[PDB]
RNA sequence: GGAGUAUGGUCACAAGGCUGAAACUUAAAGGAAU
RNA sequence: GAUCGCUAUAAGAUGCACGAGAGCGAAAGCAUUUUCAACUGUGUCCAUUAAUCAAGAACGAAAGUUAGGGGAUCGAAGACGAUCAGAUACCGUCGUAGUCCUAACUAUAAACGAUGUCAACCAAGGAUUGGAUGAAA
RNA sequence: UUGAAAAAAU
């Protein structure tokens, strides 16, 4: 029988975690779980945190979801992203920022009011190590 | 002689690009002659996300969409058919 | 142009938008 | 009766990898040290050509289910995942299969996720400058 | 066509680069469009 | 005890998505963040100092050469397995030189815009990169 | 996935 050494253990306490029995329980083992499950709404959806017996990061999903064809992206470093947005009243098509400009942009994020320098939207912090 | 103004590619004021690779050749391209295309596609596809919402162990999770670039070479791109032989006129059209 | 204007005599709102250099009679914007 | 090592109804974390040759059925805990049960779609057929078929990725996708319902397991995550390294990001034809067969068989699922390696800077890939022709 | 070939000169460790014919042969070789 | 899964190591190499008929450069070329050239501005200075250039001289992708370090991936040569009438090829697997850095050579490309450099004139229109100048907060 | 070749002048 190969399962009847197991034993299980505990850790919102979020899931449970096999482990041989002792013998002649070596629990640093990374969990990896999502921000929703933590808080128990649906808003922080987007997130994933690591827990050690630690840090964070960004969903593939939304990571990918965010990178829009004709802006510009801005990444620094705790990981940071951001994107230069488009206007109301804007008709061009592109709205990139200079290489002078970018350089003055390098739970919440609001790095925004950054809007005396150029016009940002998509801001977030994508992992912590 | 000169089938297209462009020669093909999308390059102007420069001298040289980066290669890329052919999604399905591995062929290297230029960066700028490359056939690029978008897509966006949900993970779950229609057939079964009635399934998937039925037994879902979550109240109201949103499903995700996948997000790839797409490069091919010219030859990989029309046997692939993303791309056609157009006729002499309509090569011209750029939209 | 195709639509042909007066060269010797330009209009006074006409030397203002030209270049400094390209007015008939070139002539600083300072003070 | 209660199988020695089983618990009550708790999650899993499904690693699904379906090339376009194979399909691996891996189920895991939470941790992702210990797996409860992985199948692939080559244990169940004996054509060479059937290990990446949707019938077989969907019959391993079955005794998956029986053996986790069998010790405990009731739901579990969906980490999907193709031969995206260098090579086509694009899950094979036994990814969708397999996935929806784990839900037909009461099977709960929990969020789902596309963790295909996307390389930042990658080295070369196999076929030379003219590709595979 | 022979041919960027033979010879002479020169450069390079080398592969080779640069300068560079003739004898002979033949009514076409070729460009864009229908 | 493979394929597979989580967790940690040390090099090598690369610089995705943003990335475009966008920018810079004499051409070759240049993409992780933290000396020179050019455009615009100018009731500043010199006053023909300019253009093109046999000879001559710098830079000149990739490959290749020599000597060290490096040597992950890929891979001229090569070895196998297929397909075939044959396969010394395309297809699959493994793999030496090579692919990376330093120093010295080499000096050629479908090195292309197949379009020499400089100057004058020249129909209509939309859009774009960087300044200047009015309004629009 | 395999498909090589078709004498000279009229």
């Amino acid at each position: 029988e190969p399962f009847s050494k197991k034993e299980w253990y505990n850790v919102r306490t979020v899931g449970q975690i096999v482990v041989n029995k002792t013998a002649g329980a070596q629990l640093g083992r990374v969990v990896e779980v999502n921000l929703a499950d933590l808080m128990e709404n649906e808003k922080f959806g987007a997130y994933n945190y690591k827990f050690k017996c630690h840090g964070l990061k960004l969903t593939t999903d939304k990571l990918r979801s965010i990178v829009k064809k004709w802006c510009t992206l801005i990444e620094t470093s705790i990981f940071c992203i951001g994107f230069t947005s488009r206007k109301s009243n804007q008709i061009k098509k592109t709205s990139y920022a200079k290489s002078a400009q970018i350089k003055k942009i390098r739970r919440n994020p609001k790095i925004v009011a950054c809007s005396k320098v150029f016009s940002m939207d998509n801001v977030y912090i994508r992992k912590v190590k | 002689t000169s089938k297209r103004r462009n020669n093909g590619r999308s390059k102007k004021g420069r001298g040289h690009t980066q290669n890329v690779r052919c999604s399905h050749c591995g062929r290297c391209v230029p960066k700028d002659k490359a056939i690029k295309r978008y897509q966006i596609k949900n993970i779950v596809e229609a057939a079964a996300v009635r399934d998937i919402s039925d037994n879902s162990a979550l109240t109201k999770y949103k499903l995700p969409k996948t997000y790839m670039k797409l490069e091919y070479c010219v030859s990989c791109g029309i046997h692939g058919r993303v791309v056609r032989v157009r006729s002499r006129t309509d090569r011209r059209n750029r939209l | 142009p195709l639509i042909e204007v007066d060269l010797l005599n330009p209009t006074a709102a006409s030397e203002a938008k030209a270049h400094k250099m390209k007015r008939l009679v070139p002539t600083p914007n300072s003070y | 009766e209660v199988i020695p090592g089983s618990t009550k109804d708790a999650f899993g974390v499904a690693h699904i990898y379906a090339t376009f040759n194979d399909t691996f059925v891996h189920v895991t805990d939470i941790s992702g040290k210990e797996t409860i049960i992985r199948i692939t779609g080559g244990m169940r057929v004996k054509a060479d050509r059937d290990e990446s078929s949707p019938y077989a990725a969907m019959t391993a996708a079955q005794d998956v289910a029986k053996r986790c319902k069998d010790l405990g397991v009731t739901s579990l995550h969906i980490k999907m995942r193709g031969e995206g390294g260098v090579y086509s990001k694009t899950p094979g034809p036994g990814a969708q299969a397999a996935l929806r067969a784990l839900a037909r068989a009461n099977m709960k699922i929990g969020r789902i996720e596309d963790v295909t390696p996307i390389p930042t800077d990658c080295t070369k890939r196999k076929g030379g400058r003219r590709g595979r022709r």
